[PDB]
DNA sequence: GCTCCCAGCTCCCTGCTGGCTCCGAGTGGGTTCTGCCGCTCTCA
DNA sequence: TGAGAGCGGCGGAGCCAGCAGGGAGCTGGGAGC
């Protein structure tokens, strides 16, 4: 449930919630505050929406 | 049973109500394509699993040099008096000692129990 | 410019006045990097003896003077891309500090290092 | 081993390129192949060199070791920035010396004469089959294992799986070891979803994700590989809860993204993702199907094998395998053990190798092979594993297993014989599950029933038949050639459409086509083998009928014997083959010609399911009641199923089992 | 302000490593695949490891990549903390 | 504290000392280390890696086998018998000598 | 401003999954094995 | 500064602790007056 942050490089200060009942997974950051939202399904896992965050990074950076 | 696919995409469709007209119809998830039900039915389970194992037997075991064959019981199409007889595998047979058996001679192929 | 980094680890010395760290040769031939103007070291083995000191504490290497806080620690924000030493003991001959006073170079101390 | 699985281990490894670190400049390039192997005799190396053949005799009396030295070519071709390359090559260069077995091919003692032998100190009686280490014989026990490239379908108790179906799977014999995958039912809210267990993956993966991942879009395609009958409503409800489980990922890169992910890797940025899955799915995902730039359909089609196999056992239609049947174990003997050693020895010595090479290149001097090959770590090595008995590595000792290459037992001839014929389970003693150490029918004719150890080792340790035969392995070549001329159509050019009515063909356990006939084939096959002709004795055919399957295996290690052939209840051997044989000496008639006239066959376990046997052609091939008119062999004896130390005892059908089993033991003590 | 990082490095070696990084730094300031760290730290008594200033430790993976002294920090580098980044350049030092 | 040499036995011909006594050493040489490093360098980083090790050692003198932890290994690799290894079990000193 | 009823928070309970320890008693032999590379300082 | 050499370092079963999910039960905000 804990990933490294591509942003403030802490790691484990990554945290994930699921929401289903609105269909989707926020991961934040505990140190740099950094919020991403994005849409799950129901096969779904925090590396799913940590791969999700990371791509939408790197497309921002182009 | 019935399990049909879609025409365009080659998908399997699924069952839906169309509420206005209370109509069974089979749709693809990915197409519009529609089509009218033929079978009510949806979901079928035998649960006591009385399943006919003569549909199951090939005529090719004929061809196994290990099982038995007796000439008391002649076939009731061809009359041929050699038939090579053996018994089901399946836990789930209905009768645990049913012996089958399969027409000894080439292209009779007829199987009874 | 590979002037400002030594060649090999034998009898390299810390300039004192802007903790550059040369060979002794490097300092006889092409003097200091950021002193030569100040010193003319150039050609002088006796005169590097005086304003080079075999005798420091640990090295940096330094690329972004303009863009490093180490920079900023060390007081080398203003000097040419080498290797520098975190702490460099020993002092000027008082003469040459009379010399930089009067040209106008104050003399700051690069013994940083915790005594006692 | 000495003749072909050396050099192929040799040539198989990569060639080292390695340069500088641009040292000041921030450098070139070079090969270093290794090509050809040349091995010597046995000779002593005394102090002072000037090499004499060493005899073994002299070997047990001094301490020495009975090894002989191999030596390889090197070419070492470098490219320097210059664009010009320099080739220098270097003849018999001294690897090693490997531990030799005594009147093996290349034992000094091979092919000579009984009085030569008795010339130099040797007993002709003595069968050899063992090594001299440090003057002290060493015999490497034979241990069993399961067999690769087979689907295997078994039902674990009280887990959270129901069905599981696992296919350890290897190459011919290369570096990689072996790389298994599962395909595992769930235990059934909403179930029976299937999923994959695949290497390098921290998480099993739905089928159909993995499907999707292998290039098939779509959703019929993806179920033509899996129920090859469209007309079974039982095999489609089934399988559609995992098919409904997948319906969010309709791509082939958000597959692969899904793969991706789930690695044992630190898991970061998407192409990365993309091509650690590519590559799981290329090379480390069922290999012994083929590994190469495109294998998509072929691994495909396996893969919904699997899934058929399993679904079909889950459904009763067939049986689970038994783990205890012997069709499903393989003997290593000395060739594949020695290999599988050896492999990873050598690529050891070609580390250290390159290691020197990198630290004197980096100064950007000359490097020197003849000392940067270390010639002590693959002798002292060898002489190490086969003088301690533990297989692998000395720095991993607990790891490795324990109990290979005994000492040789010396106390009576029979205790030397049986000692030389010896089958190791390589299972936990001191378990409390007896089902392993239980006698299983399929021993029959090939593993003694009366001879086991009666300590805490019994039915684990289990000696040889006498009459058994283990094969030894030879290329599925010749066959694929043969196979593909008679009518059969691989997978590449057949549709789904006609898969269902055919017959699969499986060569050394990989899927390699269809057939449509496959009654007069197996005909033709029995006929090559019968004449040597394509198909060499050792190879094993076996039609199931019931299940449309047809398999083929070519591999070492598959136990067989000898059977009397049978055609419409009549002998193939008639008198003259007697008299021929009676005469032998004089017309040296052997046995071999016995076997090429088609009078006899070497018959293993899976093929042995499928024959009808005659325990005596005269009192079982007669007019009489009639039990069974179609007997397709015949037994040479059956006092033959007997092991070496059981063939001793008079009159053993007249005695309680467990006494034969306490002479079987008490014959390797008796003093003569 | 750019991180530090300390890269697993030879012992006794460590020093002649950082030379070579900024002499490396120098010659690739120049190309397409420029080094984007910083800069090398090498205390007097810090054993088997060097300092390193970048602001993501890929920076520091692609720029230690091809050194064979730091081959076992290629992997794996140790973000140093805020509070000890003092402790860094601090040097102490009669009888 | 350290056993006496009773209790760790040095062995005279094949002196190869206990499992324990290089155990011993281990932890005093450690033990030096990081009390010179933290009376002098006080680096706060080497201190955490210092005293993790320590930790390490000291853990596995008593108990050399864990959950998730690498066991101590002596020269061709065999684990090292602990105190708790030598008392535990069928082959000990209470259950096999007392 | 008054009492009171309905949702939001507190508590305990139940249920489930991961982690540690045990696996007969004696006896006799034999065999292998107890690290290795090299790197810097000292006597010559 | 080269030889001698000192050493420096490189399977299975069955009990206990944590976690997750789910109700009864108490207290502030609104329903009536
Ligand atoms: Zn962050
Ligand atoms: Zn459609
Ligand atoms: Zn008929
Ligand atoms: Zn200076």
């Amino acid at each position: 449930t804990q990933f490294t942050c591509p942003f403030c490089n802490h790691e484990k200060s990554c945290d994930v919630k699921m929401d289903r009942a609105r269909n989707t997974g926020v991961i934040s950051c505990t140190v740099c505050l950094e919020e991403f939202q994005t849409p799950i399904t129901y096969l779904s896992e925090p590396v799913d929406v940590y791969s999700d965050w990371i791509d939408a990074c790197e497309a921002a950076n182009q | 049973v019935g399990i049909r696919f879609c025409q365009e995409c080659n998908n399997m469709l699924y069952p839906k109500e169309d509420k206005e007209n209370r109509i069974l119809l089979y749709a693809c998830r990915n197409c519009d394509y529609q089509q009218e039900a033929d079978n009510s039915c949806i979901y079928v389970n035998k649960i006591t699993h009385e399943v006919d194992e003569l549909t199951q037997i090939i005529a090719d075991v004929s061809q196994d040099p290990t099982l038995p064959r007796t000439e008391d019981h002649p076939c009731q199409k061809c009359g041929h008096k050699e038939a090579v007889f053996f018994q089901s595998h399946s836990a789930r047979a209905e009768d645990a000692m049913r012996l089958y058996y399969v027409c000894t001679a080439p292209h009779c192929g007829h199987r009874w129990t | 410019a590979l002037e400002t980094v030594p060649k090999d680890l034998r009898h390299l010395r810390a300039c004192l006045l802007c903790s550059l760290v040369k060979t002794i040769d490097q300092f006889e031939y092409d003097g200091c990097d950021n002193c030569d103007a100040y010193l003319q070291m150039k050609g002088n083995r006796e005169m590097v003896y005086d304003c080079t000191s075999s005798s420091f504490d640990g090295i940096i290497a330094m690329m972004s003077p303009e863009d490093s806080w180490v920079s900023k620690w060390q007081r080398v924000s203003n000097f040419k891309p080498g290797v520098y030493a975190v702490s460099v003991t020993g002092r000027l001959p008082q003469g040459i500090v009379r010399e930089l006073k009067s040209r106008g170079v104050a003399y700051k101390s690069r013994d940083t290092a915790i005594k006692t | 081993f000495i003749q072909m699985s050396v050099q192929r281990i040799v040539e198989d490894a990569p060639p080292i390129d390695l340069q500088a670190e641009a040292q000041h400049a921030s450098p070139p390039r070079y090969l270093l192949k290794f090509e050809q192997i040349y091995l010597s005799k046995p000779t002593h190396w005394e102090r002072d060199g000037a090499p004499s053949p060493m005899m073994p005799n002299e070997a047990r009396l001094r301490n020495l070791t009975y090894s002989a030295p191999l030596y390889v070519d090197i070419t070492k071709t470098v490219i320097k920035e210059g664009e010009e390359q320099l080739q220098t090559q270097h003849q018999k260069t001294f690897i090693g010396k490997i531990p030799i077995m005594l009147r093996s091919t290349y034992c000094l003692l091979n092919g000579l004469t009984d009085r030569d032998l008795c010339e130099l100190n040797e007993c002709p009686l003595d069968p050899g089959g063992y090594f001299i280490i440090n003057g002290s014989e060493k015999v490497l026990i034979a241990q069993e294992k399961m067999a690769t490239n087979t689907v295997y379908v078994f039902a674990k108790k009280d887990s959270k799986y129901a069905y599981t179906g696992e296919c350890r799977s290897c190459l011919e014999n290369s570096s990689r070891p072996t790389s298994t995958i599962w395909v595992s039912m769930l235990a059934r809210a909403i179930g029976q979803r299937i999923v994959a267990t695949l290497p390098y993956i921290k998480q099993e993966v739905p089928i159909i994700i993995v499907f999707r991942a292998l290039g098939f879009v779509s959703d019929r395609d993806i179920l033509e590989h899996i129920i090859y009958d469209f007309e079974d409503p039982e095999m489609m409800e089934m399988v559609k809860p995992s098919l409904d489980e997948a319906f969010v990922i309709q791509e082939q890169n958000v597959a692969l993204n899904f793969i991706g992910s789930r690695g044992a890797k630190p898991g970061v940025t998407k192409e990365k993702r993309i091509k650690y899955a590519k590559e799981v799915l290329q090379k480390e995902m069922l290999p012994h199907v083929g590994v190469s730039d495109f294998c998509e359909t072929k691994k495909a089609y396996f893969l919904g094998y699997m899934v058929h196999r399993l679904l079909l056992a889950a459904l009763g239609r067939r049986e689970l395998d038994d783990r205890d049947h012997y069709g499903n174990k393989r003997l290593d003997l000395a060739g594949p053990l020695l290999a599988f050693l050896f492999r990873g020895m050598f690529k050891n010595l070609l580390k250290e190798v390159r290691i020197y090479a990198q630290k004197f290149i980096d100064r950007g001097k000359d490097f020197n092979l003849e000392l940067a090959i270390k010639t002590r770590i693959i002798s002292d090595g060898l002489k190490y594993s086969l003088a301690t008995g533990n297989w692998g590595d000395q720095k991993k000792a607990h790891q490795a297993r324990a109990g290979v290459s005994q000492v040789l037992n010396r106390l009576t001839f029979a205790s030397t014989l049986s000692h030389l014929r010896r089958l190791n389970s390589p299972i936990g003693r001191d378990g409390k599950l007896a089902k392993p150490r239980q006698l299983h029918n399929t021993l029959w004719g090939m593993v003694c029933p009366a001879e086991t150890p009666e300590g805490h080792a019994v039915g684990l340790v289990k000696n040889l038949a006498l009459m058994a035969y283990i094969s030894v392995g030879s290329q599925p070549s010749p066959i694929l050639e043969f196979l593909e001329e008679w009518s059969m159509e691989n997978l590449e050019e057949i549709s789904p459409a006609a898969i269902a009515d055919a017959t699969k063909i499986f060569v050394n356990g990989c899927w390699v086509g269809i057939h449509k006939d496959p009654e007069q084939l197996m005909n033709t096959l029995r006929k090559l083998r019968r004449q040597m002709d394509i198909i060499v004795s050792e190879v094993s055919m076996i039609r199931d009928i019931r299940e449309r399957e047809i398999r083929i295996y070519t591999d070492a290690g598959r136990i067989c014997r000898p059977l009397l052939i049978v055609e419409k209840q009549k002998l193939l051997l008639k008198k003259r083959h007697i008299d021929q044989l009676k005469e032998r000496e004089y017309n040296n008639y052997s046995w071999q010609d016995l076997v090429a006239s088609g009078v006899v066959e070497y018959i293993d376990t899976l093929e042995e399911e499928t024959v009808m046997l005659a325990m005596t052609p005269d009192d079982l091939q007669e007019k009489e009641v009639a039990y069974c008119s179609t007997y397709t062999h015949c037994e040479i004896h059956p006092s033959m199923i007997l092991g070496v130390c059981a063939s001793i005892i008079p009159f053993p059908d007249h005695n309680q089992s467990p006494r034969n089993t306490y002479q079987s033991a008490m014959g390797k003590q008796a003093m003569g | 302000d750019p991180n530090l990082w300390t890269v697993k490095c030879k012992i006794g070696e460590e020093r002649a490593t950082a030379i070579s990084l900024m002499r490396k730094f120098i010659a690739y300031q120049f190309t397409d695949t420029p080094l984007q760290i910083k800069s090398v730290v090498a205390p007097e008594h810090v054993k088997g490891y060097i300092y390193v200033e970048a602001y993501k430790q890929t920076h520091v993976k692609q720029a230690i990549e091809g050194v064979g002294n730091l081959r076992l920090g290629y992997w794996n580098q140790q973000m140093v903390p805020i509070k000890e980044m003092t402790d860094v350049l601090k040097v102490v030092k009669a009888n | 504290p350290v056993p006496p040499l009773s209790v760790r036995p040095a062995v005279v011909m094949q002196r190869n000392q206990d499992d324990l006594t290089h155990k011993l050493a281990d932890i005093v040489k450690i033990n030096n280390q990081l009390r010179r490093n933290e009376q002098n360098g006080a680096a706060a980083h080497v201190i955490a890696e210092d005293v993790k090790l320590l930790q390490f050692h000291v853990a596995t003198m008593v108990d050399n086998e864990l959950p998730g932890l690498p066991r101590a290994m002596q020269k061709s690799g065999r684990p090292l018998k602990s105190l708790k290894q030598r008392l535990k079990g069928k082959e000990g000193r209470v259950r096999g000598n007392l």
